[PDB]
């Protein structure tokens, strides 16, 4: 929900632990596009 | 790979990447009714989730 990104030839990279990752709040919303992986699957993400 | 590959590419050979429940062993499942992913229901051969 930021304002700004960085450009594709200098890509943001953020850290991410020490957190709980809810993806219900994410996933479960039409606002996205696009939503496809490559080791993993969006029915499963919360059990990881 | 030389005999059952394409140089464009092969794309006969489907997977199923959902399913409600694990099946039994030496199920067979040929539905390709589409999965509900979502809390929506989906009639229609696609939605979001
Ligand atoms: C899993 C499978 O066999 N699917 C086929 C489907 O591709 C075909 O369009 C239809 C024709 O009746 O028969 C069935
Ligand atoms: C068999 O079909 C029923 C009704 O759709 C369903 O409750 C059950 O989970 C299915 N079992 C398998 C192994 O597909």
């Amino acid at each position: 929900n930021a304002t700004r990104f960085a450009s594709v030839y200098a890509w943001n990279r953020k850290r991410i632990s020490n957190c709980v990752a809810d993806y219900s709040v994410l996933y479960n919303s039409a606002s996205f596009s696009t939503f496809k992986c490559y080791g993993v699957s969006p029915t499963k993400l919360n059990d990881l | 790979n030389n005999l059952d590959s394409k140089v464009g590419g092969n794309y006969n050979y489907l997977y199923r990447l959902f399913r409600k429940s694990n099946l039994k062993p030496f199920e067979r499942d040929i539905s390709t009714e589409i999965y509900q992913a979502g809390s929506t229901p989906c009639n229609g051969v696609k939605g979001f989730n």
